[PDB]
Order: C-alpha cells, then structure tokens, then sequence
C-alpha cells in the first residue's frame, strides 16, 4: 500500500463555485508540478500603494498570472505590470545610452515609444522624463 | 556625465524597488505565492519511487464549514466522499494516509467546528489531520512573543478556551495535530545573495517580519512523515533530530543589527527547552530551531487529545500507559496502517470457507510479519518492525453464518 | 495553633490511587492552595520565573474564599522578601 497524502488548501485567488466533492485532487509529482500550476491556472486581482508618485490617494490595480513558480520572481511581477514595465524599459535605455550603446537619434525614438503607453499616468511620465540627461 | 546618468539609473531603480515591494509584501499575492511555493517544497523533498503519493484539493476553510454544515451527517459531505468513500471504503482502491490542511487555527468557533468535523472523518479513515496554529491563538500579535508568554497552562484556564478544552476530551481528538510557529521560505531578494536579472532589486524588509515569506510548518512535519515510510513503509520516526523529526537546509538571512550582524531566526522565535516542554503539554507540535544552525526539530508529535489520568494503582497506571499511547501520533500511525491493511487483505478473503480458529492462525501468521520480539534489534531497526508484541482473539457473533468479532492489541517499541 | 480548630473534608473516590496523599490533597482546599504555594515557592527559587508573574500566581492562589485568613496569613510569611 503506498502512502498517499492529501494536501487541501486555498491554491487559488478565489474560491470555485463548483461543489466541494465536484471539484476533482489533482495527482502531484515532481515530472508534473510546474505543468499542475499552468493547468491550474493562476490570477490575482489586487490593488496596493502607488509608490511612484507622492499621492497617498493614488493607488494601483494590479492583474497578475502565474503558470509556474518562476513566475513569482520580481522580473516576471513587473513584467506583468506595465507601470513598473515601462520603467524598466527606460532603465535599459538610460543604461544603454550612458555607455554609449546607441546615439541620441535612436535614444530620442525608443524614448517615445516607451512613453506612448497609453496606460501610463502622465506624472510617471513626467518622472521618467526628468531622468533623462540634458545632452 | 555619465556619472549623473548612472545617479539617474540609482534613483529610478529607488522607485521601482519602493513599488515591487509593495506588490511583494501583499497579503494576498503572498497567500497564493507561499501556498505553492511551500508546496513545492514539500513535493521535491519526497521520493515518489518509493510509493509515495500526493494530490491536492482547493477548498478554503469558509468552503469547508459550509459542505460540512450543508450536509445532514459527515458520511454525506463531499471531503468524506473523495478521502473514505472513493479511497478506504473501495474494493480496488487505495486508503488515504494523511491529510495535510494549510490552515491557520483560532480560537474562533467556526474554527473549533472545523477541527471537531476534520477529527470526526479523520477517525472514520483512520488518517491524521495535520494543521497549524496561528499566533492569535496564544493571545499574542505574533510568534515573537511566545518567550513573554509567562505561562501557557494559566492562559489556557480563561474561558475564551472552553471550546478547545472540549475537543482535547473528545476521543476523536487523536486524529488531530497542530503545529507552533512557521518557518521561512525564501530568503529576501538581494543583488548578492538572491539576485534577479535586469533590474537591480534588493527586497527591503521593514521592522514587521511578516515581509518575509512565512511558510506552515506542517509540510515540514509532512515531510518527515514521508520521510519514515520511504525508508522503512512505516511513519513512527519523526520526533528526534537523529530518529528523523529534523528538518535540515533551512534558509538564513544575515542582516546588521546594532552595528554587529545577526541571522533571521527560520522560525519566528528561538524555542527554548521548557517552553517546547509546555508546547508540548498543550497538544501543540512546536518545531524548534537548533541555535546557530539552519537545522530545526520536532521533539515529539503528541495529538491534540488530553491524556486522562487514572488510580495510582497497578491497573489503574497500566491504564494511564495505554491511553498517552492513544495520545501520541508516532503509534497512531502504526495504528492506521495496521487498519489500512486488515481492510484490503481482509476484502479478498470475504467467501473463503473460515472458521474462527482459521481466523485465529492466519491473523497470527499474519501480525507477526511486523514483529521483531527479539532480545536487542538493531536499533532504529525495529523501524521497519516497529510491533514488539501483539495478541489477537476471535469470536463468533451469534446470530448467522460466519461472521465473527476480532480482537487485536499491539505492544510496540517504545 | 487552635485546638478548637477542625477541618471537615469531602473526600471522593473512584479508584485505590485514590486513596494516595497527592489525591487527599488534590481534594482538600485547604492542602491543595499550600501545595500550589509550594510550587510557587519552588519555581521561584529555582529562577524559573520572575517577580511579577510570580506575585500575579500568588493572588490567584490566596484569592480562594474558602481559605482561613489565618491560613493566608502564614502562606504569606513563605515569601522572600525580595
């Protein structure tokens, strides 16, 4: 006889409307894990602090979607949310222009298009612009 | 002038990192994060060579008081479905070992009902339900407060306990185990020790530990749980740092202090001797960190229930043994497995033509497969025969053909 | 030091250990509330725990209304001074 344990708990951003027996366990192991989480399907709706600006009004709705555990690293959390996502396309940019990697011409278009967005608040515009040396 | 770039580079990953943390230390996004990741961490840490099985089961608590109050009685509730009726009560299939609930426990009522309702099926599958305890419990804002607790036997007297009193007398109550503190899982993200790409993010936790990512500790009991029967088909080493109740690779994190530097405890606190001692007078599984290290231990897994005591005399001690044996999970399991087996075998034997003496031998032959009565066994090798006695007696019920009422009391190794 | 003092006990039994010194006591206020005194004392001077938890257990022990003052009073005089 194996030795089967049963793991329940709230895996998920909210509960299921499906009937408790309904709703089937899933079998587990370690050639199938990450595969559980994408079948799985994760999502959190949440709203936290807007710290990019000095509002404390201002607040940001977040959506974030999770298939394997490597989703939960910070690169993946500000992929997934475009007012940090922007930034760091302009932090690449900054970066690049400081060692020289691209000329003013490419730097002034890719800045552009990085502050198109147009889900992004023009204070956060604003702020990345001041980030921009004068040259 | 590149140097006023890279200042500009400084102050927008200042920013950014001010947000991430916002997203990173939110309640909810740590809820799911911690949920999976101490799954994990509880899968990889198994052997399913060694047949070892895992499933998991989405349900929340509100969810769980809302089928077990919805249904009439516990055999029609959906968990019963899916843990006896499709496992343990099936020709063909397969009982459930455990049950591993990631669930912080209050004193709360609604909680109460939940833990009365988990013993109630826990019994009837003779499997264990294995929790957590949240630090409200104690009266207490959090964990790190247990070393002012002056004394947790007093505490427990107040009335806002007489539930939980209750249950502890309920002879259910052995299939029930919460564990103490939680314990940490990852460590916070920094350029050297954690670093991540592109983005130069190191994770600021503030003056509230609850930033770090605090994981249930009754995965790590899980754990040695599955430990135990991977080596030896039998879960009863799990309660010693050298028998297998220690949890080893634990996460550090080294910060300065007041100008020297000093290590995240794993748990919350550094569980003294005594107060692990109380812990364990009070029914709680305390895992307790090993100072200086990033091994932590399970002392001992007694279950919720309360032992009862009897006359100080010959019988009545005899007595008093065999009920703290009932209390403690390190033979309840063997309990269970020993139940789980008499099912299935007995199953294929249903037809035969038994007579009770046929039952008598058969069932002998048969315990004695776990028994080793030697003079000294090799020690921890008394693991895979964990009975060092047992008696079995049969009768007829009288009233029709061939059934009868089977006996079997165990001595096993202390 | 009363001679025309008596103690008027209850005692129940269910079992022979019962009939140990532990359960007589375990079934006199009287002896019990000095034997919860007796861990207090013990516990303190074994510096298993400080002053002030020290001082709230002693109340709850001599706040019992069935105890004698007179009692009370010599429980009391057990207490060190610090």
């Amino acid at each position: 006889l194996p030795l089967k344990v049963l793991m329940l708990g709230d895996f998920t951003g909210q509960e299921d409307a499906r009937p408790l027996e309904q709703r089937a366990p899933i079998n587990v192991d370690k050639a199938n894990f990450n595969e559980v989480m994408a079948q799985q399907n994760l999502k959190v709706t949440l709203t936290a602090a807007d710290k990019l600006s000095a509002d404390p009004n201002a607040t940001m709705n977040v959506s974030l979607q999770f298939k394997n555990l490597n989703d939960f690293s910070p690169e993946s959390v500000v992929n997934q949310v475009p007012e940090l996502k922007k930034l760091l396309e302009l932090r690449s940019a900054l970066n690049a222009l400081k060692g020289p990697l691209g000329n003013l011409p490419a730097f002034r278009k890719k800045l552009q298009a990085l502050l198109a967005d147009e889900d992004g608040r023009k204070a956060l515009i604003k702020e990345l612009g001041l980030t921009e040396e004068t040259k | 002038d590149k140097a006023l770039v890279d200042a500009m580079i400084a102050e927008i990953d200042k920013r950014l990192s001010s947000q991430v943390n916002e997203i990173l230390h939110a309640k909810e996004f740590q809820k799911l994060e911690s949920s999976w990741r101490s799954l994990k961490f509880m899968v990889d840490r198994t052997d399913f060579r060694e047949n070892t099985r895992v499933e998991m089961l989405n349900a929340s608590k509100e969810d769980l008081q809302k089928d077990f109050e919805d249904a009439p009685e516990v055999t029609k509730s959906g968990l019963y479905k899916l843990v006896y009726s499709n496992e343990y009560g099936v020709f063909g299939g397969k009982p459930y070992g455990i049950i591993s609930a990631n669930y912080d426990f209050n004193v709360g009522p609604q909680d109460m009902e939940l833990l009365r309702k988990c013993a109630s099926v826990a019994a009837m599958a003779h499997a264990p339900f294995i929790g957590n305890a949240a630090p409200e419990v104690f009266g207490e804002e959090s964990f790190l407060k247990l070393p002012d607790l002056k004394d947790l036997k007093s505490l427990f007297e107040g009335p806002q306990y007489a539930r939980w009193h209750s249950f502890r007398e309920s002879e259910d109550a052995r299939y029930v185990g919460l564990a103490l503190p939680r314990f940490l899982l990852r460590l916070p993200y920094g350029e050297k020790t954690v670093p991540v790409k592109a983005f130069n993010f190191t994770e600021d936790v503030v003056g509230h530990h609850e930033r770090y990512l605090w994981g249930h500790a009754s995965v790590a009991l899980t754990s040695r749980v599955a430990d135990s029967f991977a080596k030896f088909r039998w879960s009863p080493n799990i309660i010693g740092p050298q028998s297998g109740g220690a949890v080893e690779n634990l996460p550090l994190h080294q910060y300065e202090a007041m100008g020297e530097i000093q290590t995240k405890i794993p748990t919350e606190v550094m569980l003294t001797e005594r107060r692990e001692f109380e812990l364990s007078e009070e029914g709680f599984i305390g895992l307790v960190f090993r100072k200086d290290s990033d091994n932590a231990a399970f002392f001992s897994a007694n279950s919720t229930q309360k032992p009862r005591f009897f006359g100080n005399t010959p019988e009545g001690k005899a007595a008093e043994t065999n009920y703290r044996l009932g209390t403690q999970l390190p033979y309840m399991f063997i309990m269970t497995r020993l139940a789980h087996y008499i099912k299935v075998l007995q199953r294929e034997q249903i037809g035969s033509w038994k007579e009770k003496s046929d039952l008598e031998r058969e069932l002998n032959h048969w315990l004695s497969q776990y028994i080793s009565d030697m003079d000294d066994p090799a020690p921890a090798v008394r693991s895979r025969r964990p009975l060092r006695a047992a008696r079995v007696v049969v009768e007829d019920v009288e009233g029709q053909p061939g059934w009868y009422r089977c006996s079997l009391q165990v001595r096993p190794h202390f």
